[PDB]
């Protein structure tokens, strides 16, 4: 059995939850107190001591995007993110890695800062929202046809969107409509559905957080 | 940090986990060294449900020969990894000769990992049958005082210079070992056998609290203690009027023992009194230092006919027998120390490498597959085959050792070989009798001097224009470099064929250096050889090295007691 | 032939280039001007505006990693970069991204800065190199039996060896003769001999670099 080191509130962990329930394995749930990391975490990765972590036949398996790849790879038979070409598979690495950049930053900025630092963020994120609305453009999904790598990647950052709405004060759903209607749109995945914990809780780590740092 | 019962209950646990360690050490191998070269030819990329099966199944046994180019090729200019992978720290040679050409292998920052561990255990199991004071000292006569660059700009040579001068030596072994006696510096002076006669002496010098007697080989303890035998008058004198004598001569060391020296009249009384006492030296060992329980060594196989002396030398202190493996591949450790010497069996460790035995029963030889470490049934004679970190993928050896017992889990191996016998032409000739010739012919005029020449060596460096044989002496004791220079003329002089005159005569090859190098390099060399873990089929070394050669390499340069060309020409 | 939007100093794009030589392919190499963008850049990554991006049938692969899996996927018959087994692609892809992220970062800070950040870069340049040959075991290249994909990721920072040979004020190969010495193997075989720049010129320009902003 697969064993995965996980956040309730991480992005990252969910990447991994999402691709692993999606593809269609059984696994287990560990939460991490970060304050004292796992023997088997600490085994994982001595440095980084970073999450998510999927254990395989004996093998830490690490990183995000690292993760998702890991999980189109180890069940090649019945559900693949990728499409069949070689352009597809680097069109949507391409925008994973877009994910990553200023739109990880971007929330991280709104519900992380505030003042000079929040509208900096706040550009940043509807910017990012709205180059994310246009690459989608009508795709179901950006991964491919069907649930895709990339859906995977991005649709985790959804249950933020209170966070984001709230602290910021904002409402990215009228300069930028189609991302969260795509993102509840993907709720329905069953990988998604049960993976992700709720986001009056994440908002309120959101508060927490924001309270000790002021 | 060191503790005895938690370490051999992670020893026993480990003993107990041999062929789970044995595998995923192969496991460890294969994924930190998926990318070599070989191993494309060999069709291997890791993983499988048939990773050992495939190990066994897909790449040939190599041999040295074989080896020779590509390890050649990361030494020589292009720093390229090969046949291990990353380039090398340092490189070694083994015993014999690769078809009498010198022979080239991969070291790695695990040699240090796999020997702090296996000295770490083995102080363990020593103390345990050997208990020693936490505020004693240790006669460690150790050397790794030769540092020198290859030809390429990667330094290339010996187990100890290695083990010696990593970073880690002195904070790994500090806590494990009995304080060394000899400042680092004696230990990696410029001058061996100056640094021998002061190791003696700085051996000689705290006993009292002096847990054990150390050389890696009996015949190391033996020289040492002849060595003992032919310089003690000199030693109390030296230390007497606290001033050192003109035999030693070189600074460094001479600074740092008149650091410690001043006039005390007593002592040379007393030192005098009781070795008179000796009947001619019978079991001086325990006398000089009463307290170790112990004479630490390698006392089987090769050193089978100086055990006796050593006994001759140790008297009535037991005799306590090294543990087997090398940077190579380490391979077993000595469970149980206090055994006679005449029996004496040490216990593999199964993280070092992945092993296999090549059987020797059919006639001599047949045609019998590999197979597993305790696969090998009791009271038979297997080759070793070794896939390490040390570069080495499933080499052939060539030496047979017996299996007697078991320990836990794991084997308990016994050796009575001597040398690894398959000889082809050598290249680095120069005929072996007239490099034995040339070092017999000129060593006389140091014979002169009431010493005989002991061990020796050659090398042969591309890298100079014209490049220039260099060839290395072992001997009796310390001399000006007037003769030196006239016997290196005279090795020059020595090899009689019409060849070297052509070369030397026309200029196309620089003239012969003597670098005369310091007493007990040679045994070094030795001491790494019987050791190394395969059999005890490991001493018929080497005559010159090219660039293939390493072991003997670190040691040739930086203990140069004197570096001349010839006067003539 | 394949459109390669490239810049002279950029390690990344030395990397695409790298990779398609390695292969066994004839593509074609464009240099650009930043400051005058060419129309096919900017229509082929507009927001970024970054290379590599490689133009192949119509089809634009931007990033190295991105373009080095895809010379990978594309061409995959002769030389191959990733192992066959998924862990395996996934040890060349966790440390490739590994070169990636920390590793580059500090470099960066080695070349481009000045007081503490420079101090504090060349810690971290020791750290961290000794971690990537700590993992390295005792392996020729990285990737894969021959030329590899971290192997590719790593190798056009063989360049930038000499720069902080000098600048960083240290020796990567007194210290570590292993990295910097795999890179002088790996300049043997074609690809890196012509692909990554004279490491003089990028010492100097990265110097110059240095003089244009304070
Ligand atoms: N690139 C990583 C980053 C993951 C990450 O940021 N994890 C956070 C959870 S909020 C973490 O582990 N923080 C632990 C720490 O700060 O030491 C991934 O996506 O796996
Ligand atoms: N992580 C990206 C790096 C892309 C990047 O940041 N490129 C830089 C220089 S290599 C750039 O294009 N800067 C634009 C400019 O200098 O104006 C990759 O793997 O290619
Ligand atoms: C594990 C320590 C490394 C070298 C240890 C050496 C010594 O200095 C005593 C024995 C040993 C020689 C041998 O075991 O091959
Ligand atoms: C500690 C060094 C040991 C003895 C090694 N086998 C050598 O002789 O170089
Ligand atoms: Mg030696």
């Amino acid at each position: 059995l697969p064993i995965l080191l996980d956040y309730w509130p991480s992005m990252f962990g969910m990447r991994a939850r999402v691709a692993l329930r999606e593809k269609g394995v059984e696994f287990e749930y560990r939460e991490e107190d970060f304050s004292n990391k796992s023997p088997l975490l600490l085994q994982s990765n001595p440095i980084h001591k970073k999450i998510p972590v999927l254990v395989h036949n004996g093998k830490p398996v690490c990183e995000s995007l690292n993760v998702v790849q890991y999980v189109d790879e180890a069940w090649p038979e019945k559900n693949p993110f990728f499409p069949s070409d070689p352009y597809g598979r680097a069109q949507a690495r391409f925008w994973a890695d877009f994910v990553d950049k200023k739109f990880t930053d971007a929330q991280f900025k709104v519900w992380g800062k505030k003042g000079e630092e929040q509208e900096a963020g706040k550009k940043e994120f509807i910017e990012a929202v709205k180059i994310l609305e246009s690459e989608l453009g009508d795709k179901p999904y950006f991964g491919g046809d069907s649930f895709g790598y990339v859906d995977i990647s991005l649709i985790t950052f959804s249950s933020w969107f209170q966070a984001y709405e709230k602290f910021g004060n904002f409402s990215i759903e009228s300069e930028s409509p189609k991302l969260i209607a795509w993102a509840k749109r993907c709720m329905e995945k069953e990988s998604v559905s049960k993976s992700l914990p709720d986001s009056e809780k994440i908002v309120a780590y959101a508060a927490e957080y924001r309270k000790n740092n002021l | 940090t060191f503790d005895m019962n938690r370490v051999i209950d992670e020893f026993d646990e480990m003993t107990r986990n041999a062929h789970q360690v044995q595998k995923q050490t192969l496991k460890e191998i294969l994924l930190k060294n998926q990318s070599a070269i070989y191993l494309q030819n060999c069709g291997l990329n890791g993983n499988a449900t048939d990773p050992e099966e495939a190990f066994k199944s897909m790449v040939p046994l190599v041999t040295d020969v074989e080896l020779e180019p590509y390890i050649k090729r990361m030494v020589d200019g292009d720093t390229s990894p090969i046949l291990t992978g990353h380039p090398v720290p340092a490189i070694s040679l083994s015993s014999g000769t690769s078809q009498g050409r010198p022979k080239f292998i991969p070291f790695t920052d695990e040699l240090m990992e796999n020997t702090l561990q296996l000295f770490r255990t083995a102080f363990a199991f020593r103390n345990r049958d050997f208990p020693i004071d936490d505020n004693g000292k240790a006669l460690q006569f150790i050397f790794s005082s030769k540092q020198y660059i290859s030809t390429g700009g990667v330094p290339v040579g010996t187990a100890t210079t290695n083990v010696y001068r990593n970073p880690n030596f002195k904070a790994g072994m500090k806590s494990i070992t009995s304080p060394s006696c000899s400042p680092d510096e004696v230990i990696f002076s410029p001058d061996v056998h100056q640094a021998l006669y002061c190791h003696l002496l700085s051996g000689i010098l705290f006993r009292d609290q002096v847990q054990y007697v150390f050389a890696v080989f009996a015949h190391g303890l033996v020289h040492a203690f002849r060595t003992f035998e032919q310089v003690w008058e000199e030693i109390v004198t030296d230390i007497k009027d606290g001033v050192l004598s003109n035999r030693i001569t070189v600074p460094s060391v001479r600074t740092a023992m008149s650091k410690l020296l001043t006039p005390n009249p007593e002592l040379a009384e007393t030192i005098r009194t009781k070795c008179m006492s000796l009947s001619n030296w019978y079991g001086l060992i325990p006398a000089l230092f009463p307290n170790a329980k112990y004479v630490y060594g390698i006392m089987t196989g090769s050193m089978e006919p100086y055990v006796p002396k050593l006994r001759h030398y140790a008297g009535d202190l037991p005799l306590v027998s090294h543990d087997y493996g090398s940077s190579e591949g380490w391979i077993a450790a000595n469970v149980t120390p206090r055994l006679s010497p005449e029996e004496a069996t040490f216990a593999v460790i199964p993280n070092l490498g992945y092993f296999e035995f090549l059987p020797v029963s059919e006639t001599g030889e047949g045609e019998e597959k590999p197979v597993g470490l305790t696969q090998v049934k009791i009271g038979e004679e297997y080759e070793v085959v070794i896939t390490n970190y040390a570069g080495l993928y499933r080499y052939r050896l060539g030496d047979v050792v017996k299996v007697i017992g078991f320990y836990n889990n794991t084997p308990q191996l016994k050796f009575i070989c001597r040398r690894n016998l398959i000889l082809s032409i050598n290249i680095d000739k120069n005929t072996e009798r007239d490099l034995q010739l040339s070092v017999e012919s000129a060593a006389k005029r140091l014979s002169e001097e009431k010493i005989e020449v002991i061990d020796f060596s050659s090398y042969i460096d591309v890298s100079t224009d014209p490049g220039h044989y260099a060839i290395f002496w072992e001997i009796s004791g310390e001399t000006n470099e007037d003769v030196l220079q006239d016997c290196c003329n005279c090795l020059d002089r020595a090899f009689i064929d019409a060849g070297y005159v052509s070369s030397r005569k026309c200029k196309t090859i620089g003239a012969l250096e003597l670098r005369v190098v310091a007493k007990g390099t040679f045994r070094k060399i030795q001491e790494h050889f019987l050791g190394l873990g395969s059999s005890a089929g490991q001493f018929k070394m080497p005559r010159c090295v090219k660039p293939s050669n390493a072991k003997v390499l670190q040691i040739l340069c930086e203990n140069v007691v004197s570096s001349y060309f010839s006067t003539a020409f």
